[PDB]
């Protein structure tokens, strides 16, 4: 009961037992009564103040340990607490970077249709202030037109916390797509084109895409084969179904009088 | 029939067909269109 | 957002997650439409604490999708937690299809009496006598007797006529039903002979009963018994009238069969009028 | 009083005559088709509904003193019509009170005694079999009850008198409407109440309680069967969730109730407006702009109404999200003069390669964008600012070098111009291909099998549509 | 055999005589006289002794037929 | 409510059921007399 | 009351389907 609101928050959290205490803290609050009606009564909103705060620090410890199904689990319940119908609910100072964690995660796993419909609930914070939210929507604008390099040159500027566990996934799902463009019929280049297009004068990334992808270095020459299919055709294939369609023509001329 | 979504709503007589195609590209049509010939 | 609570693997979070399921199932319809496999999961455990409730809220969400048999099959797995709730527009619509599925089942089962029938749930008659409990509260038993004719089950037809005492004439009205809109003749005699069982449990015999039943059931010993009863309590008024009605209505070889059961006064009186000679010459006289 | 008081005798008596015979002929003819020919869709139900939208809202707003509409409340305060003598005696009450109100002044309700003059209409031996008469002649005084527009303490009288009607509406749904099926009237009754009940819950707290009711209301509709019931209640349920600026659209994506299947040319046109906006916000631009086109060309039959100018408002944006734009201001109005100037000058800057003007007129006309509810153009149309030219070039040229498209798109760099062309072909903007061997960007092939293989895949729909016209003609032919 | 079809209508429908003028309304207006003949007897045996005036309305062109 | 609880329980089952049974009988009669007059045209052709 | 109304609407519905089937045959027959 009232279990360590700032117990191991500030300095370090190498805990696994306080994770079970946080697990018991979930068994405390969500077994008190409920959170569903929320009519009035600031006194029964007082545990709703703490239920937000324990899921915020639960989302803090989730990205501290990189659990992917858990991070969407805590954030959905946090978003359900900003889905409160009677929101008196004073502004927790962690909200803008917490949504920025959600805005960056849901950008990273290719929910781009879910990205822009998420942006409806933000009235004017995108323009006036709020660089926690302004940075991923400036990031998505950089993905719009043609500008790959402005993403990677704004890599060395995050005003928030480190964001590294998302942007490692976010750039990896960029790299394989450009790799997916170069694994087409674009036959052969050298390492300096993999330096220009992909990035990175020599790390072991050339070892990374030698084993993941193909790209064997020959006599100072890479190799990527033809991914073009044969396109088997007959073009008299619909001869059955076109013979079907004309049957229900006369079937709908006769027989229904 | 009100549908509850209403509430707001040669001078230029056939202008927009001309204007969507050509806007303001030196319309005297002589100073460059007829005057390429100093280059050759 | 409470599907996130369904992801975690402890039981005391499940029962507060499913308590919030049916609370907002009427307003958050299609959110559960993707978590269907999670519930039909949670359902298949035999160690889960509220698996019959999972059949309720699955029946709620297939009711939104229009999958009516899926709500039906999970109402079968719902246990008593479904039918303990009775005042809703939800509950009356999927017991409507349950009666509809059951009454077309027994018409199919009436075609094959020799085994090979279907295994049948028993809450579908637990709502029949519950509807009879409503009819106990109603005084109007004309509605529970309607399904009782349709369900092809006759002991509940006997239980509803050996009910709390309100007329024998209601049963007579039901008997009309057997003259107007009764279609089959195979179980018609069974309905028509279970009426004369309670008539012999009743204190007064009628006219239109044996004028309908026993000429459609050709039992000559049965009218020879019940008229011997009418002789026995010294009632030669209505025994005299039913012989003239039997001589007008019934056919040859049945009057010959019953007059054998006569000898098996007032006896010679009913010799002469079941031969029916005197009715002819007075009709000849007019 | 010598000026206007002498012009007080002309306004009552002909609206005391011909506006009175409106519902007298409507209430008589609706009863005539409710009794015999119980399929009563083809009557003056439709034209009175077109009148109750148009005519009787502007025929009267106030109760029209010297007893034209002021008399309607003491006229219909005494309505039994119960048995044949109770009909014929009320037919005498249709004679006597209309003679008194045509002559003298009857019981004038002073705008707040209208609800006790809605009690004895519901009271005084009123019937359940005359459920069109109760449903229509209670909802039709609610429009003078709402369009008085004073909006003070009548708003709760709005709230009471609708739930008076809706308690009768739900009880009619529970008490088994034999062969009339008032749902054909009760759909737009459920609309006209909930247009202003949505206003009331904009003047007070939120209208999710309406949606919890309307979910149960959509449940009892079409589980019975649909007779315009699923069509009306769905656009009502969709509008609040679109009106709320919360997330609210993936709720509509999973809304699998997409079959109203007929809408009498009026619900379907606005239904395609709402779902066209929905498919536009999840960035599917191709299917959105063609069903927005279908919504604009389906029901425009008005006189400068505004929502036609609103479906024309959103249609030009998604076409600027795919490049093409037609003539827009060729149907200019006294009110379209306000709303042509931002959007015509918007696509003026889009077609040219100017972005400083594009950012200037965003700053100039952003507050007009606030009134239209279209902030999101600045974040998603700056994509097509660079993509309009590459759509224009690849349609003009046939086999272009990437070294020349850099100056033509004035990008001043051939190395990233590969990636803009790569993104457009990734998005399917142009179907062309790239030769990454010496710098060629060639277009598609010639006109294909279009003359041979395609056209039957257009012909199959036109067979099926036209014989269904022949089928819907023949089936609905002979009423006598 | 076509007559004994349309003659057997009154044997199966005499209990409810109201349906019989509705169903033999166009059976009396075929092209062969044999169907029209058994149509006429079907009015005679479905409705036994009623003052119907609907079947009598049907029988008035039936007694004014070209065929004897 | 002796009758009121049961008018929604054991009568609302019947009267909601006979509603659509009333609609189709209403529907086919419009369909039948249409078929009647279409047959009366073709018989008027062949007999003439 | 209500059970007799439900049986008669069952009967009349299956009745005029049969007389609908008769006119389907005759209009098909008069074409030949």
């Amino acid at each position: 009961m009232y279990e360590q609101l700032k117990g191991e928050w500030n300095r370090k959290s190498p805990n696994l037992s306080k994770c079970g205490e946080e697990l018991g803290r979930l068994k405390l609050v969500l077994l008190e009564l409920n959170f569903l009606p929320t009519t009035g009564t600031k006194l029964t909103k007082q545990q709703l103040i703490l239920a937000r705060d324990i899921l915020e620090i639960g989302a803090q410890w989730s990205i501290l340990r990189k659990d992917i199904p858990s991070f969407e689990r805590y954030m959905a319940q946090l978003k359900c607490y900003y889905f409160d119908y009677k929101e008196q609910l004073p502004e927790s100072a962690y909200m803008h970077q917490l949504l920025g964690l959600n805005l960056l995660f849901l950008l990273s796993q290719n929910r781009v249709a879910e990205f822009h419909t998420e942006l409806e609930r933000l009235p004017a914070k995108d323009i006036q202030t709020n660089v926690y939210i302004k940075h991923p929507v400036s990031l998505e604008q950089y993905l719009m037109e043609g500008s790959y390099n402005k993403v990677f040159l704004a890599k060395g500027n995050i005003p928030a916390e480190s964001y590294t566990f998302f942007i490692d996934i976010l750039l990896d799902t960029i790299r394989d797509e450009i790799a997916g463009c170069i694994e087409k019929a674009y036959e052969k280049i050298l390492f300096t084109e993999a330096t220009r297009i992909l990035f990175f004068n020599t790390p072991k990334k050339m070892t990374d895409y030698a084993k993941k992808r193909g790209w064997v270095l020959g006599p100072n020459n890479y190799y990527s084969f033809a991914s073009q299919q044969q396109k088997p055709e007959d073009t008299t294939i619909p001869s059955t179904e076109l013979a079907k369609q004309v049957i229900e023509y006369a079937r709908q001329l006769e027989m229904i009088v | 029939m009100s549908e509850k979504k209403q509430p707001v709503d040669e001078d230029n007589w056939d202008d927009d067909n001309v204007e969507d195609d050509f806007s303001n590209q030196l319309r005297a049509e002589l100073e460059k269109h007829g005057y390429k010939m100093e280059t050759s | 957002g409470i599907i996130s609570l369904l992801d975690e693997d402890e039981p005391q979070l499940k029962e507060f997650a499913l308590h919030k399921l049916n609370a907002v199932v009427n307003d958050f319809w299609a959110e559960i439409s993707e978590s269907v496999d999670k519930i039909e999961v949670l359902y298949e455990d035999e160690g889960f604490r509220s698996r019959q409730f999972a059949a309720l809220v699955a029946s709620k969400v297939f009711y939104h999708l229009g999958a009516f048999e899926e709500s039906l099959n999970y109402a079968l797995g719902a246990g008593d937690l479904f039918n303990v709730n009775d005042n809703s527009e939800y509950v009356e619509t999927i017991i409507a299809k349950c009666i509809d599925h059951y009454t077309k089942q027994c018409v199919e089962n009436a075609d094959l009496p020799e085994g090979e029938k279907k295994p049948i749930d028993q809450r579908l008659e637990g709502i029949v006598n519950k509807m009879f409990q409503r009819c106990l509260d109603d005084h109007k038993y004309k509605q529970a007797i309607g399904i009782a004719l349709e369900t092809r089950r006759l002991d509940v037809f006997e239980k509803t006529i050996l009910e709390s005492n309100d007329v024998p004439g209601m049963l007579a009205y039901s008997l009309k039903l057997c003259m107007s809109l009764m279609q089959n003749k195979q179980f018609r005699n069974k309905v028509l002979r279970v009426l004369v069982k309670i008539y012999m449990n009743l204190e007064k015999p009628d006219f239109i009963n044996v004028c309908q039943c026993l000429i459609f059931l050709d039992d000559p010993q049965a009218v020879s018994d019940i008229l011997e009863k009418l002789v026995k309590e010294d009632n030669l008024l209505m025994a005299y009238q039913i012989c003239f009605d039997l001589y007008e209505s019934a056919s040859q070889q049945f009057l010959s069969s019953v007059i054998q059961n006569l000898r098996t006064d007032q006896t010679l009186k009913m010799i002469k009028i079941l031969s029916g000679e005197m009715a002819i010459e007075l009709h000849l006289q007019f | 009083p010598p000026g206007g008081g002498e012009q007080e005798p002309p306004p009552p008596p002909a609206p005391q005559d011909v506006e009175m015979k409106e519902e007298a002929a409507t209430g008589g003819g609706s009863t005539g088709e409710a009794d015999g020919k119980t399929a009563a869709a083809a009557a003056e139900h439709s034209q009175r509904e077109l009148d109750t939208v148009t005519l009787e809202d502007i025929k009267e707003h106030v109760k029209q003193l010297e007893k034209a509409v002021s008399g309607k409340e003491p006229r219909f305060v005494l309505r039994a019509l119960r048995m044949l003598p109770s009909t014929s005696r009320r037919l005498n009450h249709y004679v006597l009170y209309k003679a008194v109100q045509g002559f003298f002044t009857s019981n004038n309700a002073t705008r707040d005694f209208l609800l006790p003059f809605l009690e004895e209409p519901m009271d005084t031996e009123a019937d359940l079999q005359f459920r069109p008469r109760t449903g229509k002649a209670a909802s039709t005084p609610l429009l003078p009850e709402v369009e008085a527009y004073l909006q003070l303490l009548v708003v709760i009288f709005m709230m009471n008198s609708k739930r008076y009607k809706e308690a009768q509406k739900i009880s009619d749904d529970l008490m088994q409407k034999i062969s009339t099926q008032n749902r054909r009237a009760l759909d737009l009754v459920a609309a006209k109440c909930y247009y202003y009940h949505a206003r009331v819950y904009e003047f007070l707290d939120k209208l999710d309680v309406v949606r919890s009711f309307l979910h149960a209301r959509l449940r009892t509709a079409t589980l019975r069967h649909d007779a315009d019931g699923q069509a009306t209640l769905l656009n009502l349920l969709l509008r609040n969730y679109l009106h709320y600026s919360l997330y609210d659209q993936a709720e509509k994506l999973v809304s699998k109730s997409v079959f109203p299947e007929q809408a009498n040319n009026n619900e379907w046109a606005r239904y395609l407006y709402y779902t066209g906006r929905i498919k536009a916000i999840q960035l599917e631009y191709s299917e959105a702009r063609r069903t927005m086109t279908n919504a604009l060309r389906k029901a425009p039959q008005h006189t400068a109404v505004g929502f036609k100018q609103t479906v024309h408002k959103l249609l030009i944006v998604v076409e600027l999200l795919l490049g093409e734009i037609p003539d827009r201001l060729q149907f200019r109005q006294p009110s379209l003069k306000r709303s042509l100037m931002p959007y015509f000058l918007l696509t003026q800057a889009v077609r040219t390669g100017n972005l400083a003007k594009f950012n200037q007129v965003l700053d100039q006309f952003g507050e007009k964008f606030q009134a239209d509810g279209t902030y999101t153009l600045i974040i998603r149309l700056r994509h097509n600012v660079i993509k309009t030219g590459v759509r224009m070039i690849s349609l003009s040229y046939s086999r272009i070098s990437l070294a020349d498209i850099a100056q033509k798109l004035q990008l001043d760099s051939p190395e990233d111009a590969e990636f803009i062309v790569a993104k457009a072909i990734r998005d399917g903007v142009i179907e062309a291909s790239i030769n990454h061997e010496k710098g060629y960007v060639q277009s598609k092939e010639m006109i294909d099998i279009y003359s041979t293989r395609e056209p039957q895949l257009a012909f199959h729909q036109r067979i099926s549509f036209c014989l269904d016209i022949h089928n819907m003609s023949v089936k609905a032919m002979r009423f006598p | 055999v076509r007559r004994a079809a349309v003659e057997s209508l009154g044997f199966i429908l005499f209990r409810t005589p109201e349906q019989c003028p509705s169903v033999v309304s166009l059976l009396s207006e075929s092209y062969n006289p044999h169907v029209r003949y058994g149509a006429a007897m079907a009015l005679g045996i479905c409705c036994a002794g009623t003052g119907n005036k609907e079947a009598i309305n049907l029988l008035e062109p039936m007694t004014n037929d070209p065929v004897n | 409510l002796e009758e009121g609880k049961a008018g929604s329980g054991l009568r609302q089952y019947y009267l909601s059921k006979i509603e659509e049974l009333q609609l189709i009988v209403n529907d086919k009669s419009q369909n039948l007399r249409r078929l009647q007059a279409q047959r009366n045209e073709l018989n008027a052709k062949v007999r003439l | 009351d209500l059970y007799s109304r439900y049986k008669k609407l069952q009967q009349e519905l299956e009745f005029l389907e049969v007389q609908e089937e008769y006119i389907k045959d005759e209009q098909k027959n008069l074409k030949k």
